[PDB]
Order: C-alpha cells, then sequence, then structure tokens
RNA sequence: AGGACCGAACCGACUAAUGUCGAAAAAUUAGCGGAUGACUUGUGGCUGGGGGUGAAAGGCCAAUCAAACCGGGAGAUAGCU
RNA sequence: ACACAGGUGGUCAGGUAGAGAAUACCAAGGCGCUUGAGAGAACUCGGGUGAAGGAACUAGGCAAAAUGGUGCCGUAACUUC
RNA sequence: AAUUCCUUGUCGGGUAAGUUCCGACCUGCACGAAUGGCGUAAUGAUGGCCAGGCUGUCUCCACCCGAGACUCAGUGAAAU
RNA sequence: CGAUGUCGGCUCAUCACAUCCUGGGGCUGAAGUAGGUCCCAAGGGUAUGGCUGUUCGCCAUUUAAAGUGGUACGCGAGCUGGGUUUAGAACGUCGUGAGACAGUUCGGUCCCUAUCUGCCGUGGGCGCUGGAGAACUGAGGGGGGCUGCUCCUAGUACGAGAGGACCGGAGUGGACGCAUCACUGGUGUUCGGGUUGUCAUGCCAAUGGCACUGCCCGGUAGCUAAAUGCGGAAGAGAUAAGUGCUGAAAGCAUCUAAGCACGAAACUUGCCCCGAGAUGAGUUCUCCCUGACCCUUUAAGGGUCCUGAAGGAACGUUGAAGACGACGACGUUGAUAGGCCGGGUGUGUAAGCGCAGCGAUGCGUUGAGCUAACCGGUACUAAUGAACCGUGAGGCUUAACCU
C-alpha cells in the first residue's frame, strides 16, 4: 500500500530498472539535455543530482566512485573537468522538467530533462 | 511459545528425557502456553528408573521458553530452549526434588514457590 | 456466465454515459510567442513563460 | 520533530559507557521483592546493540549452568544499574547472531586491547 | 463535559521509577479558541464550536473569514462542534486551553485511522485462508460460499466481504491519561490512538465506565 | 562381461501446478524412469475392414476404432419427436 | 487452419572451471521473442524469507523443505554368497 | 487374508486415543496344491503402516520482488 | 430425463427455541453445599486431536458448554475427489458360458472472462427551487452484548460431624473484536559488508555485469503479528416466569376484576460508526450578486450586447489518500515534491598511502567510508499570470406586521 514509500518500479525488475538509469544518466551527461518519458524523467533526478553532488568535491576515491555507478571513462572524465565546477554554487537542483508533447505510438506523456546550466 | 504437540525438555530428576505436550489446559481454545501455565503432557523418553515411565499423562509447567516472556520495562528473557517441570495431576505439586537451570522470576507463585526454592537461579 | 435476454438499446445508451471526452478549455496563450500551448506545456517550438527554453 | 526530542531527552540518563558489540559486559539490574529492593548481577557477551536515542537497547548473552541465556536491556531504564565492561573484544560483525549456535570452542571471542 | 482538538505527534514511552516502561501517545493541543455558541433558544440545543491552528490568510477564504470576522476570532483549520452538559458556559473568544484536563483520569480519542484502500476479506474481516495445498486450485484467499441456496435465494445485507478498509472515524474509548503538560500543550495518553502521525483528534473525557 | 549402477544427448511420460473459448484439438514448468540394449532412429518396402497388427487394451490402423474413410442401394425404415 | 511457446534426419562445435556434448559466465556469430506508457488495489499465477512449535494439515508428508561432491575410515539383519 | 458376511471378531505390540498396520488364535459366511500352494535375497516413478531429519502443509498467516488485474492510447473477439 | 449434475470435508454462514453454557424464578423425599425437576428467556457463546472416505460413532484430553434441527440431508457458475458410478486388473462366491454380486481391493480429466437481480465498497448527474462555503440536528439503520478463576467478606449464615454460602467489592485471565508501531520480533530483490565461479575494464589493484537478490550475514522507513493498549458494562424505562400489596365479585378469602410496587445476557435506550436522496429533501452562522434593452401567445419566457461575483473546476508539485474517480496539503505573499546542508540510523576500520612479513595477511591514518522511504532547515529546480464554468436580487397566493 506504499504509505510513505519511495521509488518507482517503472514496470521493470530492479536490475533493469538500475541498469538503465546507469544508461540514461551517461546519455544526458554527453548531450545536456534529452527528450524521455515524464515518469522516467522525475526519477533520473533522484539519479544524476547525486553525481553532480559527488562532483562538487573531487579526489581519487570520488573518481572511483563516480566511476562505481555510471561506469564510463569518458562520462567521468565529462564529469569532475566542467559540470562540477560549472555547479559548483548550486546548492542542489541541477536539473529541469520540461513537459514536451504526447509521444503519439503510446501516447506517453513526455518530457525534457536537461542540466539547468546549458550555456552556449 | 507452546502448543500441542511441542517437544519439551524436561527440566527436574523426574525421571524423564523428552516429553510432548498434548493439550494447554485454562481455558476454551486457549492456543499458547507462557512461562507460568500448566499443560497436559505424554511421556516420550524416559529414564529406566524414574518416578514416571513411559506413556504416562500428567501436568508440567513450561518453566523456560525460546519465546520467553516480557518484563514490564520491555526486557526480555529468552532462553535456549523449552524446559517444563512435571506436576502431580492433582495436586500440582513438582515430583522430582533437583532442578536443573535457570528459571525465571514470573513463575513466583505460592504453589510454584517450592519451584522457586529448588532453582539454582533466578 | 452470459446473459440471460440481450440488453436493450436503451440499456446500452445508459451504459455510454460517462464516455464523452472532456474538453481542454485550458490553452494559455503564449506571452511573447503566442502559440496555443497548454498551460506547464512548452509550445510547439519550445518557447515556454517567454523563453526559448528548448534552445532548439 | 522537536516535540518528541525534546520530550525524550530529558529521559535518557547521561552516563552511558560506550560498549561494543562483541565486548563481555557485566550489567548489574535492580530486582524487587514485594518490598526489599535488590541488585542483581548479569555477565556475559554483547551481541546487538540497537540505537535509537531513547529507546536504544542492547542485548546480553550468557551461557548459564548447562544452557544458553539471552536477554536485552532497555539502557535507558531506570531497572539497569550500571553497565561495566570487562573486555574489549575483537569482531568484525555488528550483531553476533552466530553466537547462537556456535558453543564451547567457538564461542571464544578474540579479545582486542589495541 | 467538553473537549479539544489536538494533533497525533508521534509515540515513545515514558519509564515511571516503578521500571514500568508505559507506552504513550503524545499530542499537542493547541489554544482552542471557541468560534461560535448555539442555544437551546436559537437552535435547538445547547453546544460551542471551536478552532485550532492558524490557516494561511491568502489561502482562508471569504465566507469562513466572515465567519472568523463575527465571533471576531483569529482562523484555524476547520471547526469541531462540542455538545455541552448542560451547566457550562463559555462565550465566543474566549481561549480553551489543555488545562481543563488536568483533572482528569481517563479519556476519549476520536481519530480518523489509516487508510488500507481496497482490502481483502482476510485483511479486512481476518477469514481463515482456504488450504495452500492438497490440489488447492486458484483459490486460496477468496471467501468461498456467500450464501445459502435457492431458499434465500439472494446474499444478505451484511455480508462481510472486500471491501474499503480503514480511512474511517473511529474512537477509542478510556485511555488513561498520563501526564497533562500546558507549557508544552502536551498530552501523554497511555495507549495508541488511532490516525497516522500529524493527523487530527477530537480528545474528550471518558463517558463510559 | 553384464536385458549392471549414476547420469546428458535421445526416448518415455509417474506426481503436482498452470491451461481448460489455452501458446497448443494433450502442451508448458518443476522435479522423475530407461539411457550397450527385449534399445532408439533416418530411408525405402510388405500385411487391410470383419480384416490387418497386437509384450493382448480390445488397444492402433492419417485428430475419426465394438469396428476406418469415400461413393452407391438410399428419399432405407422410423407404432417415436 | 495462423507470422502458432509443439515436431523435424546428418555435419561442425572454441576459451575458463569442471570428470563431461552437465552446468555457470563468455568467443565466433546471431538476437532483445511485432503492442506500449503509467499505476503499484482486492484476488490469481511464478518465486524469496520467516519469530515459536514441527505432520498437530490432509483421503495420504500432495507439494515444498532437506539430503546431495571428492578422498579416507567404517558398515547390520538377511542372503541364491 | 487383494478372499472373513456377522465385525471395528478376540488377545498381544505400537499410540495420550489406532475401523488402517505387524504378530497370534481358528467358527476358513464362501483358502488350497501348475485356474499352481507356501516362503523367498535382490529389484520396483507399486498398495498400506511407523520413526528420525526437514520444512509455511498447519496453528495463523505476515511482508517483499516480478506477470496480469486497474487507468490512458491503438486494434478488437466469444459462448449466449 | 432437447440434463435440477455429485457423499463427506473445507471456507463462509443465517434462522428457529422443543435451551447445552451463562441469566432470572417456583417446588421437593432441597439442612448446607452441590444437584434434581419445571417454567420464563434467543442476546452472545457453543473444542483440539486418534482410527474411518464417512455423516455417525467409539476413544483420549479439555472446557462455563463442547445443544437439537431448518436452510435442494445449506454452501462444488467458491476449492477438494477420499467415498461413490465409466473403460484396466485381481480374490472369493454364483453361472456350462458371456457376465453377475446382502461383496472388497489397488489406479483413474471436476469446464465457464458475470448481462440482470443480490451484496460489499466507491463516484458521476440532477434535484433540494437565488447561488455558494462550512458546522450540526436527527428520522432511521448497523455494530457491539461470552465468561473462567483467586482473594476480601468468611471459613461467617447453616450443620450431627464432614463440609460449607448467598449477597456485595476487587484483582487477574482465555476466546473475540477495534486500534496502533513506543517496545519485543518478521520482512525489507531501492542500504552496507563478506564471498565462490567467470567475463570485461589493456594488466595488477580497485570496481562493475551475470549465475533464483548468484549464494548469504545484518538492517532504516513502512506494512505487520506472535507485540502493545482499549472495549463488553453500569444505569434508566417498560416487561416474562415469578413475588407481592391493598382488595370486591364471593361480608370471609383471594397477586386482580379497579389500582399500585418490584422483577432477566431478553425488549426500547444508554456506548461507537453511518446518516437530510429522511423528495416530509431540516437548522444555524457567513460571504456574493441590486445591467441598458428589444420581443411576443405582457410568458416564473426567450433573444442582443454589456458585466460576469462569492466560489468552483481544470492544469501542476503531491500525500502515512487512493484500483479509476474521490478525498487532504500547497501552487512562489510558496517549504508541496525532488535536490542540497546538518543530524540520525544501519553496515563495521573505504580507497590511496606508509611499516612489518617469503607470502597469504595483519597494524597505523580510521568508529572510517558509504548511507533507501526517517527528522530539522534551505526556494537551488519544478508548481506561470490568468483564463474557462458559475450571474445580474430571487414565482404566485394568503396572512400577520409598517407607509
Amino acid at each position: 500500500m506504499r504509505h510513505r514509500k519511495s521509488g518507482r518500479q517503472l514496470n521493470r525488475n530492479s536490475s533493469h530498472r538500475q541498469a538503465m538509469f546507469r544508461n540514461m544518466a551517461g546519455s544526458l551527461v554527453r548531450h545536456e539535455i534529452i527528450k524521455t518519458t515524464l515518469p522516467k524523467a522525475k526519477e533520473l533526478r533522484r539519479v544524476v543530482e547525486p553525481l553532480i553532488t559527488l562532483a562538487k568535491t573531487d579526489s581519487v576515491a570520488n573518481r572511483r566512485l563516480a566511476f562505481a555507478r555510471t561506469r564510463d571513462n569518458e562520462i567521468v572524465a565529462k564529469l569532475f573537468n566542467e559540470l562540477g565546477p560549472r555547479f559548483a554554487s548550486r546548492a542542489g537542483g541541477y536539473t529541469r522538467i520540461l513537459k514536451c508533447g504526447f509521444r503519439a505510438g503510446d501516447n506517453a506523456p513526455m518530457a525534457y530533462i536537461e542540466l539547468v546550466d546549458r550555456s552556449e | 511459545m507452546i502448543q500441542e504437540q511441542t517437544m519439551l525438555n524436561v527440566a527436574d530428576n523426574s525421571g524423564a528425557r523428552r516429553v510432548m505436550c498434548i493439550k494447554v489446559l485454562g481455558g476454551s481454545h486457549r492456543r499458547y502456553a507462557g512461562v507460568g501455565d500448566i499443560i497436559k503432557i505424554t511421556i516420550k523418553e524416559a529414564i529406566p528408573r524414574g518416578k514416571v515411565k513411559k506413556g504416562d499423562v500428567l501436568k508440567a509447567v513450561v518453566v523456560r521458553t525460546k519465546k520467553g516472556v516480557r518484563r514490564p520495562d520491555g526486557s526480555v528473557i529468552r532462553f535456549d530452549g523449552n524446559a517444563c517441570v512435571l506436576l502431580n495431576n492433582n495436586s500440582e505439586q513438582p515430583i522430582g526434588t533437583r532442578i536443573f537451570g535457570p528459571v525465571t522470576r514470573e513463575l513466583r507463585s505460592e504453589k510454584f514457590m517450592k519451584i522457586i526454592s529448588l532453582a539454582p537461579e533466578v | 456466465a452470459v446473459q440471460q435476454n440481450k440488453p436493450t438499446r436503451s440499456k446500452r445508451g445508459m451504459r455510454r454515459s460517462h464516455d464523452a471526452l472532456t474538453a481542454v478549455t485550458s490553452l494559455s496563450v503564449d506571452k511573447t510567442s503566442g502559440e496555443k500551448h497548454l498551460r506547464h506545456h512548452i509550445t510547439a517550438d519550445g518557447y515556454y513563460r517567454g523563453r526559448k527554453v528548448i534552445a532548439k | 520533530s522537536n516535540i518528541i526530542k525534546q520530550l525524550e531527552q530529558e529521559q535518557m540518563k547521561q552516563d552511558v559507557p560506550s560498549f561494543r558489540p562483541g565486548d563481555t559486559v557485566e550489567v548489574k539490574v535492580w530486582v524487587v521483592e514485594g518490598s526489599k529492593k535488590r541488585l542483581q548481577a548479569f555477565e556475559g557477551v554483547v551481541i546487538a546493540i540497537r540505537n535509537r536515542g531513547l529507546h536504544s537497547a542492547f542485548t546480553v548473552r550468557k551461557i548459564s549452568n548447562g544452557e544458553g541465556v539471552e536477554r536485552v536491556f532497555q539502557t535507558h531504564s531506570p531497572v539497569v544499574d550500571s553497565i561495566s565492561v570487562k573486555r574489549r573484544g575483537a569482531v568484525r560483525k555488528a550483531k553476533l547472531y552466530y553466537l547462537r549456535e556456535r558453543t564451547g570452542k567457538a564461542a571464544r571471542i578474540k579479545e582486542r586491547l589495541n | 463535559m467538553i473537549g479539544l482538538v489536538g494533533k497525533k505527534v508521534g509515540m515513545t514511552r515514558i519509564f515511571t521509577e516503578d521500571g514500568v516502561s508505559i507506552p504513550v501517545t503524545v499530542i499537542e493541543v493547541e489554544a482552542n479558541r471557541v468560534t461560535q455558541v448555539k442555544d437551546l433558544a436559537n437552535d435547538g440545543y445547547r453546544a460551542i464550536q471551536v478552532t485550532t491552528g492558524a490557516k494561511k490568510a491568502n489561502r482562508v477564504t471569504k465566507p469562513e473569514a466572515g465567519h472568523f470576522a463575527k465571533a471576531g476570532v483569529e482562523a484555524g483549520r476547520g471547526l469541531w462542534e462540542f455538545r455541552l452538559a448542560e451547566g457550562e458556559e463559555f462565550t465566543v473568544g474566549q481561549s480553551i486551553s489543555v488545562e481543563l484536563f488536568a483533572d482528569v483520569k481517563k479519556v476519549d480519542v476520536t481519530g480518523t485511522s489509516k487508510g488500507k484502500g481496497f482490502a481483502g476479506t482476510v485483511k479486512r474481516w481476518n477469514f481463515r485462508t482456504q488450504d495452500a495445498t492438497h490440489g488447492n486450485s486458484l483459490s486460496h484467499r477468496v471467501p468461498g460460499s456467500i450464501g445459502q441456496n435457492q431458499t434465500p435465494g439472494k446474499v444478505f445485507k451484511g455480508k462481510k466481504m472486500a471491501g474499503q478498509m480503514g480511512n474511517e472515524r473511529v474512537t477509542v474509548q478510556s485511555l488513561d491519561v498520563v501526564r497533562v503538560d500546558a507549557e508544552r500543550n502536551l498530552l501523554l495518553v497511555k495507549g495508541a490512538v488511532p490516525g497516522a502521525t500529524g493527523s487530527d483528534l477530537i480528545v474528550k473525557p471518558a463517558v463510559k465506565a
């Protein structure tokens, strides 16, 4: 009855649920903005935010930890070098959620998740 | 918690080794026996010279419980096993004299004060 | 587990009572581009609250 | 909230010895005998410690004459009296439940003293 | 006798010097401000209407604030009525506090229980499960037979079957009050009152023996 | 050496659940029996309806078996509906 | 009868562990099974865990649980030895 | 007794309690010697009984992870 | 007989009273106690196991009692299939045989997505007559109603002794029911750690994937019981059996015909929940609305433009709320959710580095590192204004109050 319960299943078993966020987070970091379904977007907010908070500091331990999850040398180098200093001042809240339209083919409510900055 | 078909380790010099409960007394359809209750038992394993013999019916008081009891502060006392002390089926007095192992404080009734004196600990 | 006599077309219609869709009636016109976007939804071009939000 | 914690902090006795789950501890506890109030001793291994502030508690396993006896205690109760530690053991786990079935030989906890 | 409206804020245990751990709920009972008094003359019964808390000014609306305006009392979250016991008299604007309960020994708490939602009969009425195995097919927790046969040819009103469980107003009677704090606006009653932590409760003295 | 043992491929089909307008006009899942032999299997032949074959039930003979299927006598006869 | 969880003879068949064509993870190579998105009720199906007791359940230990390997030691009644 | 109607025969063992089970008696309703009789090691997805081990079978269910169920979008049956 | 489809058990029941227990009384060859018998009384309660397929029944042990029956010998579009009736097979008996049976013995397919009525829950529409926001009244309805034991009285009343109260008070329990996680525990495939096999990260190291969460040891919040609190009731009114009182018919007498007073878990309330769709549609408090006009059968009318309020809904963050609706909080004048900061809790001494050891490994830095839902703060991010719906003074008649 999920009283005071967190998380979302997203109609998947745990392992697949976890592994797709490992992929979705790195997909975000490399592109800084992605289009996805709204409930998936809200659950992504509890994943990338820890990483940007992990990149607000810097060490060898954090470099291994942010490599422990997310399993990518490219992303971890994209992290800890640009995204960290770019978000050095913000106290949390590094993502924006913009609700786009409706995915015609499953009628899913899609949305845009991007970084706050995205300065070009 | 002791119930029907529960094997009990004997805890006196009455002359048994293993006993099995059959019927928790005291009230219609009572399903459980705590540390200070009378149960009806049978004898399933006895020493060859004891006061009782294999295949009799009599009563006991379950003195040790793996579930244990709860003290009024919330503390519990959980033993390792389930032990009983045999009775006299009419007079409720214990058969054997020497009682092994510790007993709880809550057995302190006037009708079990004999057992309290014979126990070594607590 | 089946019917006994076929339901009348009248009884058929009454079951279709609560099936009409609800109209939107919430099309907020954007402040700058002026598109007919839904509330809390970006426009067709990617404007929201008077801002090129999508950068696309 | 602040309401419960204010109401709880004025109940915890502020003199707990910091023991560790795996240290042999003697616990002294009150016992009332109708009118006569007496003190009672208890010394075993601390196999489980639970922290909840006021509801913090600890369990002590003592092998009595023949068999083991396990007993928990409300740390902040007036029933406990003195929780004098006896020996700093060296164990890895936080709850020592394997001592429920490892008696005799394996029941030797390794003393720490570091 | 009249009562008050509190808010269930967790529960805990109070150790006595006798070593008796007494579990108690903590209820913050704020200043019950009497809004409006009804009478046998105007209405047909003598009772008062109270309020507690303070809603946001821009949130509280026109009719209710105008209702609060004639009473001249600061706004709270909703109202509650309390039947008088023929002889006690309080006027509009009087601030009833928790000091009323510093004489009583047993109270009654009216609360709104947790909502379990659509709960099965096993959880609702404690029906017995039918056998997990021994060939039992597709039927473990269903109720089973619900009628007799052709003689009644129907199902009697009041069959215990599945439905919405909880989320319904109940009342635990005769809870021993332990300690009545005024300065913290706290009330420590023995036991466990209904509702989740943070919900609102109607507390009143024990009408029962 | 074994109509030997344990056990995959292969073969068979004892127990239970699911299914029962099913995924399927007898299957799936979980465990089971045989598994160098009276074994199993690919290809091609020979035996036919009151007959064929049968480690024998009266089982199988193209989803059909107290007697196949197709056509004919035949619009059989029907004190019954 | 279908873009059907079934059936279909022969050859090839590597790396690590392993007795092994078992099994586990992978190579070569081939695929994600042709409706999805959310929700996280009752109840059903496939499973994981369990305080204390332990067949008291039931037609019946049905099902689950458990035992399970290698080396060495040791091994009864009975027997066609 | 795979056979025994009377019948759950009677006695003994097992059980706190045993219409089933094992041993025995003999009045074999209506066993019997290749329509084979009486035993028999081994063997058996064989019928019945008991014990240890082990457990959610049960006392009494409790919680959790997935597939449906439920809502939205597309397609769209059936017995009756 | 163009199908009402099964014996018993299981789950789940309801009603009757010819009453098993509890309650109230009468009489005795009822001393007391404890029983016997009869009358009144249906509210709640009314075993667990062994053998049998069994209903039944016998037995064991309890309990205050383990009541008799109706309900298609209740219940199989709810489960089971043991019994019993399918095709296999065997024993005995009967028959020449095919087969049969006052017979028993192993094995052996239990189909159905609910239209309607019904029932348990939950909403939409309109009405309630000016509309809207809340708080209650209370018709009526449902739930609930069991009791053991010990002590005080008292070892008193009574008794030949042995025994042994009533009545009233209090404590402590079994079953059941409601409620809640503070404690004791369960689970916790989103939290920490160990470890077997193997693949990849170019290697070692450190991690990650898969093998039922790979196998497991612990474990927060929730949910939850075996856990922890609470309840049955008293009392009131009118009564049954029954006890009476004062009293005629019938000078007496008589519980009764007049009248009058007691008298049960029974009955109507008291206690808790639902409840104004109770169309007889209630009451009180509060807020909002006081437009120009054409028109016709001058109608409680429609139409045109002007105004569209209180408030509501939608949308959005959401919730110890929830299947969907609905319901509760908030929507920047903002702490609703995420994130963040600190704390707590849980797991047990991270990684890297340095020393000793042949090495596995161990010690120091380090009660570290990492922490899911929990608690206190913080607008960093997302809840954008406004729009849409909702109107413009509330018919007629009569009467009483004021020009």
